[PDB]
Protein backbone atom coordinates (compact mmCIF):
# COMPACT_ATOMS: atom_id res chain seq x y z
CA UNK A 1 0.00 0.00 0.00
CA UNK A 2 2.52 2.72 1.10
CA UNK A 3 4.61 3.17 -2.11
CA UNK A 4 7.23 5.49 -3.56
CA UNK A 5 7.26 5.54 -7.40
CA UNK A 6 10.11 7.65 -8.81
CA UNK A 7 10.70 9.11 -12.26
CA UNK A 8 13.14 11.31 -14.13
CA UNK A 9 16.37 9.25 -14.39
CA UNK A 10 18.61 8.74 -17.47
CA UNK A 11 21.86 10.07 -19.03
CA UNK A 12 23.27 13.63 -18.99
CA UNK A 13 26.56 15.28 -19.98
CA UNK A 14 28.95 16.59 -17.32
CA UNK A 15 27.68 20.05 -16.29
CA UNK A 16 24.15 19.07 -17.26
CA UNK A 17 20.88 19.17 -15.39
CA UNK A 18 18.25 16.60 -14.51
CA UNK A 19 14.98 16.72 -12.50
CA UNK A 20 13.82 13.62 -10.42
CA UNK A 21 10.31 13.10 -8.97
CA UNK A 22 8.69 11.00 -6.40
CA UNK A 23 4.97 10.52 -5.69
CA UNK A 24 3.47 8.83 -2.63
CA UNK A 25 0.46 7.18 -4.57
CA UNK A 26 -2.68 8.06 -2.61
CA UNK A 27 -3.33 10.09 0.56
CA UNK A 28 -2.59 6.95 2.65
CA UNK A 29 -0.28 8.44 5.33
CA UNK A 30 1.31 11.90 5.77
CA UNK A 31 5.11 11.32 6.01
CA UNK A 32 7.11 13.98 7.88
CA UNK A 33 10.37 13.48 5.98
CA UNK A 34 10.95 12.95 2.32
CA UNK A 35 14.24 12.79 0.62
CA UNK A 36 16.75 11.23 -1.69
CA UNK A 37 19.55 8.77 -1.03
CA UNK A 38 21.98 7.43 -3.71
CA UNK A 39 24.17 4.36 -4.16
CA UNK A 40 27.05 3.73 -6.59
CA UNK A 41 27.72 -0.06 -7.16
CA UNK A 42 29.67 -1.71 -4.32
CA UNK A 43 29.46 1.48 -2.18
CA UNK A 44 27.21 2.55 0.66
CA UNK A 45 23.83 4.33 0.42
CA UNK A 46 24.36 8.14 0.78
CA UNK A 47 21.83 10.72 2.03
CA UNK A 48 21.59 13.30 -0.84
CA UNK A 49 18.80 15.68 0.17
CA UNK A 50 15.70 15.93 2.39
CA UNK A 51 12.71 18.14 3.32
CA UNK A 52 10.05 18.77 6.07
CA UNK A 53 6.36 18.04 5.48
CA UNK A 54 5.83 21.87 5.50
CA UNK A 55 8.88 22.69 3.32
CA UNK A 56 10.25 25.17 5.96
CA UNK A 57 13.49 23.09 6.37
CA UNK A 58 15.77 21.31 3.87
CA UNK A 59 19.20 19.71 4.06
CA UNK A 60 21.69 18.45 1.49
CA UNK A 61 25.10 16.74 1.52
CA UNK A 62 27.95 19.26 1.30
CA UNK A 63 29.10 17.68 -2.05
CA UNK A 64 25.76 18.68 -3.69
CA UNK A 65 25.12 22.10 -1.93
CA UNK A 66 24.40 24.97 -4.37
CA UNK A 67 24.14 22.53 -7.36
CA UNK A 68 21.03 20.58 -6.15
CA UNK A 69 17.65 21.91 -4.88
CA UNK A 70 14.88 19.83 -3.18
CA UNK A 71 11.24 20.97 -3.37
CA UNK A 72 7.98 19.43 -2.21
CA UNK A 73 4.37 19.65 -3.31
CA UNK A 74 2.00 18.39 -0.51
CA UNK A 75 -0.99 19.02 -2.97
CA UNK A 76 0.52 16.41 -5.42
CA UNK A 77 2.23 14.56 -2.37
CA UNK A 78 5.43 14.74 -4.51
CA UNK A 79 9.06 15.67 -4.04
CA UNK A 80 11.44 16.85 -6.68
CA UNK A 81 15.21 16.98 -6.90
CA UNK A 82 16.52 19.63 -9.31
CA UNK A 83 20.08 18.52 -10.13
CA UNK A 84 22.36 21.04 -11.92
CA UNK A 85 26.05 21.21 -12.82
CA UNK A 86 26.15 17.38 -12.79
CA UNK A 87 29.56 15.65 -12.18
CA UNK A 88 30.50 12.00 -13.08
CA UNK A 89 30.80 11.43 -9.28
CA UNK A 90 26.97 12.06 -9.17
CA UNK A 91 26.41 8.79 -11.19
CA UNK A 92 24.37 6.50 -8.85
CA UNK A 93 20.97 4.86 -8.39
CA UNK A 94 18.88 7.62 -6.79
CA UNK A 95 16.36 6.47 -4.27
CA UNK A 96 13.36 8.40 -3.17
CA UNK A 97 12.83 8.01 0.58
CA UNK A 98 10.07 8.84 3.11
CA UNK A 99 9.76 8.54 6.86
CA UNK A 100 7.40 9.46 9.76
CA UNK A 101 9.92 10.28 12.51
CA UNK A 102 10.51 13.86 13.66
CA UNK A 103 14.26 13.60 13.27
CA UNK A 104 16.98 15.56 11.35
CA UNK A 105 16.48 15.34 7.58
CA UNK A 106 20.04 13.98 7.19
CA UNK A 107 19.60 11.22 9.79
CA UNK A 108 19.82 7.90 7.81
CA UNK A 109 16.82 6.28 9.53
CA UNK A 110 14.33 6.34 6.65
CA UNK A 111 11.81 3.47 6.62
CA UNK A 112 10.31 3.95 3.15
CA UNK A 113 12.35 3.52 -0.01
CA UNK A 114 11.52 3.58 -3.74
CA UNK A 115 12.91 1.10 -6.33
CA UNK A 116 15.52 3.66 -7.41
CA UNK A 117 16.29 5.21 -10.80
CA UNK A 118 19.60 5.28 -12.71
CA UNK A 119 21.25 8.70 -13.19
CA UNK A 120 24.43 8.38 -15.34
CA UNK A 121 26.63 11.54 -15.74
CA UNK A 122 28.87 11.10 -18.90
CA UNK A 123 32.59 12.23 -19.43
CA UNK B 1 -0.70 18.33 19.15
CA UNK B 2 -2.49 20.90 16.98
CA UNK B 3 -5.15 23.05 18.66
CA UNK B 4 -4.71 21.44 22.09
CA UNK B 5 -3.84 22.95 25.48
CA UNK B 6 -1.04 22.78 28.01
CA UNK B 7 -1.54 19.86 30.39
CA UNK B 8 -1.43 20.56 34.14
CA UNK B 9 2.14 19.78 35.41
CA UNK B 10 2.52 15.99 35.82
CA UNK B 11 -1.19 15.29 35.26
CA UNK B 12 -0.24 12.18 33.19
CA UNK B 13 2.77 10.70 35.04
CA UNK B 14 2.82 7.65 32.71
CA UNK B 15 3.65 9.98 29.74
CA UNK B 16 7.20 9.44 28.38
CA UNK B 17 9.47 11.31 26.00
CA UNK B 18 11.80 9.31 23.71
CA UNK B 19 14.86 11.42 22.78
CA UNK B 20 17.82 11.25 20.36
CA UNK B 21 20.74 13.74 20.50
CA UNK B 22 18.82 15.34 23.46
CA UNK B 23 15.78 16.11 21.28
CA UNK B 24 12.26 14.66 21.66
CA UNK B 25 11.16 12.64 18.60
CA UNK B 26 8.36 10.25 19.88
CA UNK B 27 6.22 9.67 22.90
CA UNK B 28 5.70 6.49 24.92
CA UNK B 29 3.81 5.15 27.93
CA UNK B 30 5.22 3.65 31.18
CA UNK B 31 3.46 0.23 31.44
CA UNK B 32 5.63 -1.32 34.20
CA UNK B 33 8.63 0.16 36.14
CA UNK B 34 11.10 -1.34 33.57
CA UNK B 35 8.94 -1.28 30.39
CA UNK B 36 7.50 1.44 28.17
CA UNK B 37 5.35 1.03 25.06
CA UNK B 38 5.55 3.19 22.00
CA UNK B 39 4.94 2.96 18.22
CA UNK B 40 7.23 0.53 16.28
CA UNK B 41 7.90 3.21 13.63
CA UNK B 42 9.64 5.30 16.37
CA UNK B 43 12.50 2.73 16.53
CA UNK B 44 12.43 1.51 12.90
CA UNK B 45 15.94 1.99 11.45
CA UNK B 46 17.02 3.89 14.62
CA UNK B 47 20.19 3.02 16.68
CA UNK B 48 18.18 1.97 19.76
CA UNK B 49 21.38 2.11 21.89
CA UNK B 50 21.26 5.97 21.68
CA UNK B 51 17.49 6.29 22.57
CA UNK B 52 17.01 8.03 25.96
CA UNK B 53 13.70 7.16 27.65
CA UNK B 54 12.74 10.24 29.68
CA UNK B 55 10.13 9.75 32.47
CA UNK B 56 8.58 12.47 34.67
CA UNK B 57 8.96 15.38 32.24
CA UNK B 58 6.61 18.36 31.72
CA UNK B 59 8.45 21.28 30.01
CA UNK B 60 11.17 19.95 27.68
CA UNK B 61 12.76 23.47 27.42
CA UNK B 62 13.50 23.63 31.21
CA UNK B 63 15.87 21.70 33.50
CA UNK B 64 13.60 19.38 35.53
CA UNK B 65 14.80 17.43 38.61
CA UNK B 66 11.57 15.31 38.40
CA UNK B 67 13.00 13.45 35.38
CA UNK B 68 14.26 9.87 35.39
CA UNK B 69 16.28 8.81 32.33
CA UNK B 70 16.69 5.19 31.18
CA UNK B 71 18.18 3.47 28.12
CA UNK B 72 16.55 0.68 26.04
CA UNK B 73 17.69 -2.87 26.79
CA UNK B 74 15.44 -4.93 24.45
CA UNK B 75 12.76 -4.31 21.78
CA UNK B 76 9.59 -6.40 21.44
CA UNK B 77 7.31 -6.06 18.37
CA UNK B 78 4.37 -8.11 17.14
CA UNK B 79 4.07 -8.15 13.36
CA UNK B 80 4.79 -4.46 12.67
CA UNK B 81 4.21 -4.07 8.89
CA UNK B 82 5.32 -0.56 7.69
CA UNK B 83 4.13 -1.15 4.09
CA UNK B 84 0.49 -1.76 5.25
CA UNK B 85 0.74 0.42 8.47
CA UNK B 86 -0.21 -2.59 10.70
CA UNK B 87 0.64 -3.31 14.34
CA UNK B 88 2.57 -0.08 14.90
CA UNK B 89 3.47 -1.08 18.50
CA UNK B 90 6.67 -1.72 20.35
CA UNK B 91 7.51 -2.58 23.95
CA UNK B 92 10.91 -1.26 25.03
CA UNK B 93 12.50 -2.91 28.07
CA UNK B 94 14.48 -0.41 30.18
CA UNK B 95 18.02 -0.89 31.49
CA UNK B 96 16.67 -0.42 35.10
CA UNK B 97 13.40 0.17 36.99
CA UNK B 98 11.68 3.52 37.47
CA UNK B 99 11.14 4.97 40.95
CA UNK B 100 7.34 5.18 41.16
CA UNK B 101 6.26 8.53 42.64
CA UNK B 102 3.88 11.53 42.03
CA UNK B 103 5.58 12.29 38.70
CA UNK B 104 6.33 8.73 37.46
CA UNK B 105 3.49 6.13 37.46
CA UNK B 106 2.51 3.05 35.50
CA UNK B 107 -0.45 3.25 33.11
CA UNK B 108 -3.51 0.94 33.21
CA UNK B 109 -4.43 -1.02 30.05
CA UNK B 110 -7.81 -2.27 28.85
CA UNK B 111 -9.04 -5.90 28.75
CA UNK B 112 -7.92 -7.95 25.74
CA UNK B 113 -10.24 -7.45 22.74
CA UNK B 114 -12.07 -4.39 24.15
CA UNK B 115 -13.32 -2.40 21.06
CA UNK B 116 -14.40 1.24 21.52
CA UNK B 117 -17.52 2.49 19.75
CA UNK B 118 -18.13 5.70 17.84
CA UNK B 119 -18.43 8.71 20.09
CA UNK B 120 -16.25 7.50 23.00
CA UNK B 121 -14.53 10.58 24.48
CA UNK B 122 -10.71 10.26 24.89
CA UNK B 123 -7.72 12.44 25.71
CA UNK B 124 -4.75 12.49 23.28
CA UNK B 125 -1.42 14.05 24.29
CA UNK B 126 2.17 14.72 23.35
CA UNK B 127 5.18 16.95 22.72
CA UNK B 128 4.78 16.90 18.88
CA UNK B 129 4.30 19.82 16.45
CA UNK B 130 1.76 22.53 17.29
CA UNK B 131 1.02 23.33 13.58
CA UNK B 132 4.62 26.90 15.48
CA UNK B 133 7.17 24.09 16.09
CA UNK B 134 7.57 21.34 18.74
CA UNK B 135 5.76 21.93 22.01
CA UNK B 136 7.84 22.80 25.07
CA UNK B 137 5.07 21.98 27.59
CA UNK B 138 3.12 18.68 27.31
CA UNK B 139 -0.09 19.24 25.36
CA UNK B 140 -3.41 17.39 25.73
CA UNK B 141 -6.47 17.31 23.47
CA UNK B 142 -10.08 16.10 23.69
CA UNK B 143 -10.82 13.66 20.86
CA UNK B 144 -13.70 11.35 19.85
CA UNK B 145 -13.61 7.77 18.47
CA UNK B 146 -14.90 7.10 14.91
CA UNK B 147 -15.01 3.75 12.97
CA UNK B 148 -15.62 5.32 9.51
CA UNK B 149 -12.43 6.14 7.50
CA UNK B 150 -10.75 3.65 9.86
CA UNK B 151 -9.67 -0.01 9.79
CA UNK B 152 -10.40 -2.82 12.24
CA UNK B 153 -6.58 -2.73 12.74
CA UNK B 154 -6.74 0.87 14.24
CA UNK B 155 -8.53 3.07 16.80
CA UNK B 156 -9.24 6.38 15.02
CA UNK B 157 -10.14 9.79 16.37
CA UNK B 158 -11.38 13.20 15.31
CA UNK B 159 -12.01 16.59 16.95
CA UNK B 160 -15.67 17.53 16.42
CA UNK B 161 -16.03 21.04 14.93
CA UNK B 162 -12.41 22.30 14.95
CA UNK B 163 -9.03 22.01 13.22
CA UNK B 164 -7.17 20.07 15.82
CA UNK B 165 -5.47 16.69 16.12
CA UNK B 166 -2.20 14.84 16.78
CA UNK B 167 0.89 15.78 14.72
CA UNK B 168 4.57 14.79 14.01
CA UNK B 169 6.40 13.91 17.25
CA UNK B 170 3.16 12.75 18.95
CA UNK B 171 3.67 9.17 17.53
CA UNK B 172 4.00 6.60 20.30
CA UNK B 173 2.01 8.80 22.72
CA UNK B 174 -0.97 7.37 24.55
CA UNK B 175 -4.65 7.81 23.89
CA UNK B 176 -6.46 7.66 27.28
CA UNK B 177 -10.12 6.52 27.15
CA UNK B 178 -12.01 6.07 30.46
CA UNK B 179 -8.64 6.11 32.26
CA UNK B 180 -7.11 3.24 30.19
CA UNK B 181 -4.53 3.33 27.42
CA UNK B 182 -6.52 2.31 24.33
CA UNK B 183 -4.31 3.80 21.62
CA UNK B 184 -0.69 4.50 20.70
CA UNK B 185 -0.50 7.41 18.19
CA UNK B 186 0.54 5.95 14.76
CA UNK B 187 -0.32 8.12 11.73
CA UNK B 188 -2.23 11.06 10.27
CA UNK B 189 -3.71 11.41 6.74
CA UNK B 190 -3.99 14.66 4.76
CA UNK B 191 -1.50 16.34 7.09
CA UNK B 192 -2.12 17.32 10.71
CA UNK B 193 -5.64 18.65 11.59
CA UNK B 194 -7.13 18.07 8.08
CA UNK B 195 -10.83 17.82 8.98
CA UNK B 196 -11.02 15.00 6.33
CA UNK B 197 -9.31 11.97 7.89
CA UNK B 198 -9.27 10.75 11.50
CA UNK B 199 -5.94 10.29 13.33
CA UNK B 200 -4.94 6.59 13.56
CA UNK B 201 -3.76 4.83 16.78
CA UNK B 202 -2.40 1.30 17.32
CA UNK B 203 -5.30 -0.65 18.99
CA UNK B 204 -3.69 -1.43 22.40
CA UNK B 205 -6.59 -3.73 23.50
CA UNK B 206 -5.75 -6.11 20.60
CA UNK B 207 -2.21 -6.63 22.17
CA UNK B 208 -2.95 -6.89 25.96
CA UNK B 209 -2.27 -10.66 26.40
CA UNK B 210 0.99 -10.31 24.50
CA UNK B 211 1.99 -7.13 26.45
CA UNK B 212 1.11 -9.01 29.65
CA UNK B 213 3.23 -12.06 28.56
CA UNK B 214 6.28 -9.72 28.49
CA UNK B 215 5.74 -7.26 31.37
CA UNK B 216 4.10 -10.05 33.51
C1 LIG C 1 20.52 3.16 32.55
O1 LIG C 1 20.79 4.11 31.53
C2 LIG C 1 20.95 5.45 32.01
C3 LIG C 1 21.03 6.35 30.77
O2 LIG C 1 22.28 6.21 30.08
C4 LIG C 1 22.55 7.21 29.13
O3 LIG C 1 21.70 7.16 27.96
C5 LIG C 1 21.93 6.03 27.08
C6 LIG C 1 20.92 6.15 25.95
C7 LIG C 1 23.39 6.00 26.61
O4 LIG C 1 23.67 7.11 25.75
C8 LIG C 1 24.31 5.98 27.83
O5 LIG C 1 25.69 6.02 27.43
C9 LIG C 1 24.03 7.16 28.75
O6 LIG C 1 24.89 7.10 29.89
C10 LIG C 1 22.19 5.52 32.90
O7 LIG C 1 22.36 6.88 33.30
C11 LIG C 1 23.68 7.39 33.39
O8 LIG C 1 24.28 7.04 34.65
C12 LIG C 1 25.62 7.52 34.86
C13 LIG C 1 25.96 7.20 36.29
O9 LIG C 1 24.87 7.59 37.13
C14 LIG C 1 25.73 9.02 34.57
O10 LIG C 1 27.11 9.40 34.56
C15 LIG C 1 25.05 9.36 33.25
O11 LIG C 1 25.13 10.76 32.97
C16 LIG C 1 23.59 8.91 33.29
N1 LIG C 1 22.87 9.38 32.11
C17 LIG C 1 21.68 9.99 32.16
C18 LIG C 1 21.24 10.67 30.89
O12 LIG C 1 20.98 9.99 33.18
C19 LIG C 1 22.01 4.58 34.09
O13 LIG C 1 23.20 4.49 34.89
C20 LIG C 1 21.66 3.18 33.57
N2 LIG C 1 21.25 2.30 34.66
C21 LIG C 1 21.70 1.04 34.80
C22 LIG C 1 20.94 0.17 35.74
O14 LIG C 1 22.69 0.64 34.18
C1 LIG D 1 -12.19 16.88 27.85
O1 LIG D 1 -11.49 15.75 28.39
C2 LIG D 1 -11.35 15.75 29.82
C3 LIG D 1 -10.58 14.49 30.17
O2 LIG D 1 -11.18 13.32 29.61
C4 LIG D 1 -11.33 12.26 30.52
O3 LIG D 1 -10.09 11.87 31.13
C5 LIG D 1 -9.16 11.18 30.27
C6 LIG D 1 -7.93 10.89 31.10
C7 LIG D 1 -9.82 9.92 29.71
O4 LIG D 1 -10.21 9.00 30.73
C8 LIG D 1 -11.03 10.36 28.91
O5 LIG D 1 -11.62 9.22 28.30
C9 LIG D 1 -12.02 11.08 29.82
O6 LIG D 1 -13.19 11.48 29.10
C10 LIG D 1 -12.73 15.82 30.47
O7 LIG D 1 -12.58 15.82 31.89
C11 LIG D 1 -13.44 14.97 32.67
O8 LIG D 1 -14.75 15.55 32.70
C12 LIG D 1 -15.70 14.95 33.61
C13 LIG D 1 -16.97 15.76 33.47
O9 LIG D 1 -16.72 17.07 32.95
C14 LIG D 1 -15.13 14.92 35.02
O10 LIG D 1 -16.05 14.29 35.92
C15 LIG D 1 -13.82 14.15 35.00
O11 LIG D 1 -13.26 14.03 36.31
C16 LIG D 1 -12.82 14.84 34.07
N1 LIG D 1 -11.62 14.03 33.96
C17 LIG D 1 -10.37 14.51 34.05
C18 LIG D 1 -9.29 13.48 34.23
O12 LIG D 1 -10.12 15.71 33.98
C19 LIG D 1 -13.45 17.07 29.98
O13 LIG D 1 -14.75 17.19 30.56
C20 LIG D 1 -13.58 17.00 28.46
N2 LIG D 1 -14.27 18.17 27.93
C21 LIG D 1 -15.20 18.08 26.96
C22 LIG D 1 -15.93 19.35 26.63
O14 LIG D 1 -15.44 17.02 26.38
Amino acid sequence: QVQLQESGGGLVQAGGSLRLSCVVPGRTISLYRMGWFRQAPGKEREFVAGINWSGDMTDYVDSVKGRFTISRDNAKNTVYLEMNSLKPEDTAIYYCTADPKLLPLADSSYGYWGQGTQVTVSS
Amino acid sequence: IVGGRRARPHAWPFMVSLQLRGGHFCGATLIAPNFVMSAAHCVANVNVRAVRVVLGAHNLSRREPTRQVFAVQRIFENGYDPVNLLNDIVILQLNGSATINANVQVAQLPAQGRRLGNGVQCLAMGWGLLGRGIASVLQELNVTVVTSLCRRSNVCTLVRGRQAGVCFGDSGSPLVCNGLIHGIASFVRGGCASGLYPDAFAPVAQFVNWIDSIIQ
